[PDB]
C-alpha cells in the first residue's frame, strides 16, 4: 500500500530537519507542548555550543579579551547538561559576555578546526529572547535545534492522494551499519549531502574531510545491486551555509580539482553537483539533484512538489 | 541358520548400528595425547620439513579445526575473517540458484555492505567490484566469492597465523600430529566381526576400530599363501595402487585408510560398504532396467575416470567388484589386479573370462586403460541380461567364452533402446583404435554419449540422484559365513617364512594422513580435546600449588628439550624416564623436577647412532673414553628429531672446536 | 544281616540295559564330538569330562553295585581310587558346565572384554585349571575311603563290602561339603548366567520380531533353559540319594525302605550317567553348523 | 540295617 523511502546521508547532513519539514507541511504542525519541550532542547544546544567553543579556545590557547568573563568561562566548564534544567540568570549574562567577546568570536570564525553546530549563530543572534523566561520558540527555532538521531525511525506519512512512508536513519559511521534492515523494499532513495561539509572534517574522524566520506557513501549506495530498480534523489542541502563558506573559504584548498573562479556560489554548487553525479558507475542510471535548504520551508515545499511527482511517475503500481 | 551364525550376525549388525547419533560413544579405547611439552620437539620436527606454513596447516582437517576455533575464540580481529570464510564455503555447497540467491544476498549484506557503510572493509576494490557486478546482473555462480577467499587467506597468513603458532592451540595441533605420526596398528586395535568375503590370498572381515569406533572392512592376506603362490609382487602392487587412488576425494572408489602386517598377515583397512556387492543384489533382485542401470553406469564411469586420470588400469571390472554403500551408491572395490600403464603398458592376460578385452586376452600385445571400457560394456550388459555378452560359465567352457576374440557382440534389439545399442556397440568394439573411450579424451567420449544425454554429471558427482536399489538395513547383505568358508590350512604346510621374506614387507605399513584426520574429526576430536584440556588444567593447578613448574623459561639457549628414558641400567629401573635439555655445548638432565643437572657435554661425544633394544627403537651415544649412554623416545618423531639434533649439535661443536 | 542284594532280576536286567544303551551313546557321540572340535575348547573339555565319567566309572558298577552288592573286587586302595575317580569326574563335569556358561556369557554380553579376559592362552590356562587340576584338589577328602568289611561272610569275597569308613559326623560333613561344592555353587552360577543370557536373547527376539533369526534365538533360549532343567533333573536325585544315605536321624531302616533305596540307587546313577549322555544331543540340536559336521564325522 | 554303597 504505502511506499517505503529512505533518507540517507552522513551525520549532521540534515535528514531529521527534512523529516521535520515534511511533517510540518504534509503532516501535523508542532503543538504548544512540543515547543515547551523544545525549549529545554534549545537550552542544552546553547550550553553544548558554549562548552565546545570554550574547549576549542583552550586547546587552541587563544587569549581572552575580558578577564572577568574568564571566571564565567570556568563556570561554563562546570556546567553539566546531564542534570540539566531551564536557563538561569547567572548564566545568561555570562553567555552574553562571552559571545560579545571578540576573541571567542574570532575562535568561532575559525570554527573549521573543531566540531560545532551550524545553529550557533542563529541562537547567539536570538540571545535574550531565547534565554528569556517567556520562551515561545517559533517553527524556525524548533527546526534549528540539533538532536543526534540514532537507530531506524520509520515515519509514516501520506501525500494528498498517495501514502509514502519515510525512514530516518543516523549518519554517524558507527550507526550506518544498522541500515542493513531498512533496504528490504526501497522504492526510492533520497540522499542528503551538506554543501558546506567541504570545509569541516568528520566528527568520528579528525583527518578525513566530510565531503570525501559523503562521496564514498554515495558511491557505495549507488553500487548496491538491489537498488537498480529504485530511483535516487540527491538533495544538496545547506546551500545557505555554502554561499557564505565559499565567500570565506577557498574550495581549492579542500578539493584542488575545482579550478573554477572563486567566490562564485553557483559555480561551486555546480562543481559539487557534477562531482557527485560522476560517482555513478553506469550512465544509463539517472540521478536527480535539487539544491535546497531544510531550514527554509518554501524550498522544501518546492522541492517536494516535484519529488513526489517524480516518485509517482517512477512507480506506476 | 544355526545359533552361532545368528549371534555373529546380530553382534555385527548391532556394532554397526550402535550409537549412530553419538559416534564418540562407540569408542572402547581412548586416545591419550602426549603432554603439552611435546611442542618443543614436534615444532622443530615440522619446521625441518616446512610443514608449519599457513597453507600446510590450514589444508589439514585437524589443523583447520584448531585454527578456526582459535580465531573464533582467542583473537577478536580474526573472528570476522574466519566467519566470512566459513560462510563462503557453506555457500559454495548450495546446489540451486533459488537458494544461492538468498544466501548470497545475506552474505553480501552481512560481511560486505555493512563494512562498506562503516568504511571498515579491508578488502580490495577488485573483489568488491567483482561481486557487485555479478550480483547486479542476478548471477550467483558458486565461484562468486573466490577473490574474497583468496584475500581472506592472505589476511590470515599475516600476524594472525603467527599469533596462532605462538598460542596454546598450536600446541594441541602438535599433540594431535604426534599422535598421528605414532600410529603402529596391530590386530588388537580392531574388533573383527564375521567374515564377509573371501578370495585371492585371504579373507575380508568387517571390523570396528577400537579407539574411534568407526566401522571398517579389514582385508587380510596370508603371508604363507602369498609365498606359496609367488604373490609378493602382487601384494605390494595392491598397496601401491590403494595408496595411489586413496589420496584424494573421489567417492566412487573404496579408499584405504591404513595398511599394516602381523607376523603372518598383510592387512588393509578399507571403507565398509555394508550394502554388499552388486552381484549378490543382482541375483536377489534380477536383471535391472535401463533407467536403473543409468545410475550404476554413470557412477562407475566416474570411478574409472578417477582411476584412469592416475594412469591405473582396472583390469578386473565385474558386478561382483561393485559395492553398494548404505544408501545404495556404488563404489569400485577390488584393486588386486589393477596395474599402472604410465611407465609401460602391460601385456598380461589378467582379468575374468567374459569381461576381458580382446587385447588383454591376446597374448603378448600391450594394452592400456582401453581395457576398462570393454569390461565396462560387458558389465553393463550383464546387469541387463544376467550374463556376459559371451556365454556364461555354466553355458560354455572357459575357452569357448574366449572366442570373444573371434566374433562380435550380439547387441540385442529387444531389451535395449537404440541409444543403449549404440553405447554397447561402441564399448564392445573389437578394434581398440575404434572402441569408445579408447580414442580422444577417453572418459569424456563415453560421458557425452547419447545414452547419458539426459544426465547431469555434476549431480552424479554430488550423488544427488536416487539409487535404484536401497540394500536392506536389517541384514548383512552377504553370503553365510558357512558358505564363504575358509582356505585349507593344510595347503600351507611345508611353507616357512625366512627373515629374507619378512624383509619384503619392511616398508609395508602405511597410514594416510587425511583419512585418519577425517576419522578423528568425525568421531572423537571434541571429546578427546575436552578431556585433554581438563587434564592440563588439573596438572597446571597442581604444579602452581606445589611449585616445580613445567619449565623455568627453558633456560637461556636451549636448542630442544623433551622427555627421554635413560635406558639400560640392570641395577636400577630399566626405564629411567627423565626430562632432558639440549644446548649447543652440553645436554642437561632433570629429575622429578626440582633442579636440572648436567648429564653430558657435546665435546665428549664420539658418535650417535640408532640401536634396537628389547625390540624397541632407541638412541645410542658413544663417548670419548669408552663411556656410553642409551636413550629411548616415545614417538618415532621424537627419536628422529633427537637423533638429528644431537648429531648436528655435536658435529658443529667439534668442527668449531677443531 | 543281609549279605547279598535283594534286588529283583527284572530290575537287574532292565537297569543294565539302560546303562548300556546310555553307554553306547555317551561313548560314540561324545568321542565324535571331541574329534569334531574360544568356546570350542570348553565344549570339547566338557565332552571329555562326560566321556570319562561314563567309561571310567560305569563298568565297575556292573556285577559289583548293579548286578550284585555282596562281593567287591578291587582292594581297599582300589575302592578308594574308584571313588576318587568318580568324584573327580563329577566335580569336573559340574565345574566345566559352569565354566562353559560363564565363558559363553562373557563372549556374548561383552565381546570386547572377552577378547582380553578370554584370550587363547588365558582360556587354555583356565581350562587346564578346571579340568584335570581343579577336580583332583576337591576329591581327595571326598572319596579316599572304603574297604570296611561288615558282611558276616568275612573271608568270603561276598563278605568283604566297601563303604566309606569315616565316622558318621565326619562322613556326613564331607558329603554336605561335596554337595555344596558340586551342586549349589555350579548350579547357582549356571542358573544366573543362563538367566542373564536368556533375558538378552529374549530382548533381541522382541526387537527382532527375520524368521530365521527368530527361530534361532527361540531355540537358543529354550536350550539355555533346558540345560538347567536337565542339570537339576539328572543331578538332584543323585545328590539326594547320596545325602539321605547320611542325612538320616536314625540307624533303623525298614526292609522295604532298603529295597526302595537300592532301586533308587540304580535309577539315580542311571540319571547321573544320562546327564553325561545329554551334551552331544543338545550340541547337535542347538547348532546346524555343528550338526552337519557331526553327521559328516 | 545301614547300607554301604555310595
Ligand atoms: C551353559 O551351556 C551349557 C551347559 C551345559 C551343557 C551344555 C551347554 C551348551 C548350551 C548350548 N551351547 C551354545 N550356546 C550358545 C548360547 F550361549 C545361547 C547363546 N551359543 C552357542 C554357539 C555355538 C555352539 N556350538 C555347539 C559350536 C558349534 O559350531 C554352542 C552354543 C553350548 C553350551
Ligand atoms: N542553516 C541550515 N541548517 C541546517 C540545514 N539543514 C540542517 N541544518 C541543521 O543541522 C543540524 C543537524 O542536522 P540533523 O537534523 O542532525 O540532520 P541528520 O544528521 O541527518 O539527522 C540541525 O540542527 C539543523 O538545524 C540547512 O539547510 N540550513
Ligand atoms: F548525524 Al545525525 F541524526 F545528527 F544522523
Ligand atoms: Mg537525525
Amino acid at each position: 500500500r504505502e511506499l517505503k523511502l529512505l533518507l540517507l546521508g552522513t551525520g549532521e547532513s540534515g535528514k531529521s530537519t527534512f523529516i521535520k519539514q515534511m511533517r510540518i507541511i504534509h503532516g501535523s504542525g508542532y503543538s504548544d507542548e512540543d515547543k515547551r519541550g523544545f525549549t529545554k532542547l534549545v537550552y542544552q544546544n546553547i550550553f553544548t555550543a558554549m562548552q565546545a567553543m570554550i574547549r576549542a579556545m583552550d586547546t587552541l590557547k587563544i587569549p581572552y579579551k575580558y578577564e572577568h568573563n574568564k571566571a564565567h568561562a570556568q563556570l561554563v566548564r562546570e556546567v553539566d547538561v546531564e542534570k540539566v534544567s531551564a536557563f538561569e540568570n547567572p548564566y545568561v549574562d555570562a553567555i552574553k559576555s562571552l559571545w560579545n567577546d571578540p576573541g571567542i568570536q574570532e575562535c568561532y570564525d575559525r570554527r573549521r578546526e573543531y566540531q560545532l553546530s551550524d545553529s550557533t549563530k542563529y541562537y547567539l543572534n536570538d540571545l535574550d529572547r531565547v534565554a528569556d523566561p517567556a520562551y515561545l520558540p517559533t517553527q524556525q527555532d524548533v527546526l534549528r535545534v540539533r538532536v543526534p538521531t540514532t537507530g531506524i525511525i520509520e515515519y509514516p506519512f501520506d501525500l494528498q492522494s498517495v501514502i509514502f512512508r519515510m525512514v530516518d536513519v543516523g549518519g554517524q559511521r558507527s550507526e550506518r551499519r544498522k541500515w542493513i534492515h531498512c533496504f528490504e523494499n526501497v522504492t526510492s532513495i533520497m540522499f542528503l549531502v551538506a554543501l558546506s561539509e567541504y570545509d569541516q572534517v568528520l566528527v568520528e574522524s579528525d583527518n578525513e574531510n566530510r565531503m570525501e566520506e559523503s562521496k564514498a557513501l554515495f558511491r557505495t549506495i549507488i553500487t548496491y545491486p538491489w537498488f537498480q530498480n529504485s530511483s535516487v534523489i540527491l538533495f544538496l542541502n545547506k546551500k545557505d551555509l555554502l554561499e557564505e563558506k565559499i565567500m570565506y573559504s577557498h574550495l581549492v584548498d579542500y578539493f584542488p580539482e575545482y579550478d573554477g573562479p572563486q567566490r562564485d556560489a553557483q559555480a561551486a554548487r555546480e562543481f559539487i553537483l557534477k562531482m557527485f553525479v560522476d560517482l555513478n558507475p553506469d550512465s544509463d542510471k539517472i540521478i536527480y539533484s535539487h539544491f535546497t535548504c531544510a531550514t527554509d520551508t518554501e524550498n522544501i515545499r518546492f522541492v517536494f512538489a516535484a519529488v513526489k511527482d517524480t516518485i509517482l511517475q517512477l512507480n506506476l503500481k | 541358520a544355526d545359533l552361532e551364525a545368528v549371534l555373529a550376525d546380530v553382534s555385527y549388525l548391532m556394532a554397526m548400528e550402535k550409537s549412530k547419533a553419538t559416534p564418540a560413544a562407540r569408542a572402547s579405547k581412548k586416545i591419550l595425547l602426549p603432554e603439552p611439552s611435546i611442542r618443543s620437539v614436534m615444532q622443530k620436527y615440522l619446521e625441518d620439513r616446512g610443514e608449519v606454513t599457513f597453507e600446510k596447516i590450514f589444508s589439514q582437517k585437524l589443523g583447520y579445526l584448531l585454527f578456526r576455533d582459535f580465531c573464533l575464540k582467542h583473537l577478536e580481529e580474526a573472528k570476522p575473517l574466519v566467519e566470512f570464510y566459513e560462510e563462503i564455503k557453506k555457500y559454495e555447497k548450495l546446489e540451486t540458484e533459488e537458494e544461492r540467491l538468498v544466501c548470497s544476498r545475506e552474505i553480501f549484506d552481512t560481511y560486505i555492505m555493512k563494512e562498506l557503510l562503516a568504511c571498515s572493509h579491508p578488502f580490495s576494490k577488485s573483489a568488491i567490484e567483482h561481486v557487485q557486478g555479478h550480483l547486479v546482473k542476478k548471477q550467483v555462480p558458486p565461484d562468486l566469492f573466490q577473490p574474497y577467499i583468496e584475500e581472506i587467506c592472505q589476511n590470515l597468513r599475516g600476524d594472525v597465523f603467527q599469533k596462532f603458532i605462538e598460542s596454546d592451540k598450536f600446541t594441541r595441533f602438535c599433540q594431535w600430529k604426534n599422535v598421528e605420526l605414532n600410529i603402529h596398528l596391530t590386530m588388537n586395535d580392531f574388533s573383527v566381526h564375521r567374515i564377509i568375503g573371501r578370495g585371492g590370498f585371504g579373507e575380508v572381515y568387517g571390523c570396528r576400530k577400537a579407539d574411534t569406533g568407526k566401522m571398517y572392512a579389514m582385508k587380510c592376506l596370508d603371508k604363507k599363501r602369498i609365498k606359496m603362490k609367488q604373490g609378493e609382487t602382487l601384494a605390494l602392487n595392491e598397496r601401491i595402487m590403494l595408496s595411489l587412488v586413496s589420496t584424494g576425494d573421489c567417492p566412487f572408489i573404496v579408499c584405504m585408510s591404513y595398511a599394516f602386517h602381523t607376523p603372518d598377515k598383510l592387512s588393509f583397512i578399507l571403507d565398509l560398504m555394508n550394502g554388499g556387492d552388486l552381484h549378490y543384489h543382482l541375483s536377489q533382485h534380477g536383471v535391472f532396467s535401463e533407467p536403473d542401470m543409468i545410475f550404476y553406469a554413470a557412477e562407475i564411469i566416474l570411478g574409472l575416470e578417477h582411476m584412469h586420470n592416475r594412469f591405473v588400469v582396472y583390469r578386473d571390472l565385474k558386478p561382483a567388484n561393485i559395492l553398494l554403500d548404505e544408501h545404495g551408491h556404488v563404489r569400485i572395490s577390488d584393486l588386486g589386479l589393477a596395474c599402472d600403464f604410465s611407465k609401460k603398458k602391460p601385456h598380461a592376460s589378467v582379468g575374468t573370462h567374459g569381461y576381458m578385452a580382446p587385447e588383454v586376452l591376446q597374448k603378448g600385445v600391450a594394452y592400456d586403460s582401453s581395457a576398462d571400457w570393454f569390461s565396462l560394456g560387458c558389465m553393463l550388459f550383464k546387469l541387463l541380461r544376467g550374463h556376459s555378452p559371451f556365454r556364461q560359465h555354466k553355458t560354455k567352457d572357459k575357452h569357448e567364452i574366449d572366442r570373444m576374440t573371434l566374433t562380435m557382440a550380439v547387441e540385442l534389439p529387444d531389451s535395449f533402446s537404440p541409444e543403449l545399442r549404440s553405447l554397447l556397440e561402441g564399448l564392445l568394439q573389437r578394434d581398440v583404435n575404434r572402441r569408445l573411450g579408447c580414442l580422444g579424451r577417453g572418459a569424456q567420449e563415453v560421458k557425452e554419449s547419447p545414452f547419458f544425454r539426459d544426465l547431469d554429471w555434476q549431480m552424479v558427482f554430488l550423488q544427488k540422484y536416487p539409487p535404484p536399489l536401497i540394500p536392506p538395513r536389517g541384514e548383512v547383505n552377504a553370503a553365510d559365513a558357512f558358505d564363504i568358508g575358509s582356505f585349507d590350512e593344510e595347503d600351507t604346510k611345508g611353507i616357512k617364512l625366512l627373515d629374507s621374506d619378512q624383509e619384503l614387507y619392511r616398508n609395508f605399513p602405511l597410514t594416510i594422513s587425511e583419512r585418519w584426520q577425517q576419522e578423528v574429526a568425525e568421531t572423537v576430536f571434541d571429546t578427546i580435546n575436552a578431556e585433554t584440556d581438563r587434564l592440563e588444567a588439573r596438572k597446571k593447578t597442581k604444579n602452581k600449588q606445589l611449585g616445580h613448574e613445567e619449565d623455568y623459561a627453558l633456560g637461556k639457549d636451549c636448542i630442544m628439550h623433551g622427555y627421554m628414558s635413560k635406558m639400560g641400567n640392570p641395577f636400577l629401573t630399566q626405564w629411567q624416564r627423565r626430562y632432558f635439555y639440549l644446548f649447543p655445548n652440553r645436554l642437561e638432565w632433570r629429575g622429578e623436577g626440582e633442579a636440572p643437572q648436567s648429564l653430558l657435554t657435546m665435546e665428549e661425544i664420539q658418535s650417535v647412532e640408532e640401536t634396537q633394544i628389547k625390540e624397541r627403537k632407541c638412541l645410542l651415544l658413544k663417548i670419548r673414553g669408552g663411556k656410553q649412554f642409551v636413550l629411548q623416545c616415545d614417538s618415532d618423531p621424537e627419536l628422529v628429531q633427537w637423533k638429528k639434533e644431537l648429531r648436528d649439535a655435536y658435529r658443529e661443536a667439534q668442527q668449531l672446536v677443531q | 544281616s543281609e549279605l547279598d542284594v535283594n534286588t529283583d532280576i527284572y530290575s537287574k536286567v532292565l537297569v543294565t540295559a539302560v546303562y548300556l544303551a546310555l553307554f553306547v551313546v555317551g561313548t560314540v557321540g561324545n568321542t565324535v564330538t571331541a574329534f569334531t572340535l574360544t568356546v570350542h575348547y570348553h565344549l570339547g573339555s566338557l565332552a571329555l569330562s562326560d566321556l570319562l565319567t561314563l567309561l571310567l566309572a560305569m563298568p565297575v558298577e556292573l556285577y559289583n553295585f548293579i548286578w550284585v552288592h555282596h562281593p567287591w573286587a578291587f582292594g581297599d586302595a582300589g575302592c578308594r581310587g574308584y571313588y576318587f575317580l568318580r568324584d573327580a569326574c563329577t566335580y569336573a563335569t559340574a565345574l566345566n558346565v559352569a565354566s562353559l556358561s560363564v565363558e559363553r556369557y562373557l563372549a556374548i554380553c561383552h565381546p570386547f572384554k572377552a577378547k582380553t579376559l578370554m584370550s587363547r592362552s588365558r582360556t587354555k590356562k583356565f581350562i587346564s585349571a578346571i579340568w584335570l587340576a581343579s577336580a583332583l584338589l576337591a576329591v581327595p577328602m571326598l572319596f579316599t575311603m572304603g574297604e570296611q568289611n561288615r558282611s558276616a561272610d568275612g573271608q568270603h569275597a561276598g563278605g568283604l563290602v566297601c563303604t566309606p569308613t569315616i565316622h558318621t559326623a565326619t562322613v556326613k560333613v564331607v558329603i554336605q561339603v561335596n554337595t555344596f561344592m558340586s551342586f549349589i555353587f555350579p548350579m547357582v552360577v549356571i542358573s544366573v548366567l543362563n538367566t542373564i543370557i536368556a533375558n538378552k536373547l529374549t530382548v533381541m527376539v522382541r526387537q527382532a520380531a527375520e524368521p530365521g533369526r527368530v527361530q534361532a534365538l527361540r531355540h537358543g533360549v529354550r536350550v539355555l533353559r533346558a540345560v538347567v532343567i536337565a542339570f537339576v533333573v539328572c543331578w538332584l536325585p543323585y545328590h539326594v540319594r547320596r545325602l539321605m544315605f547320611c542325612y538320616i536321624s536314625d540307624e533303623q531302616w525298614t526292609p522295604f525302605l532298603y529295597d526302595f533305596y537300592h532301586y533308587f540307587y540304580m535309577v539315580t546313577n542311571a540319571l547321573f550317567y544320562v546327564s553325561s549322555t545329554i551334551n552331544p544331543i543338545l550340541y547337535n540340536l542347538v547348532s546346524a553348523n555343528f550338526r552337519h559336521i557331526f553327521l559328516a564325522t | 540295617r545301614r547300607p554301604y554303597i555310595l
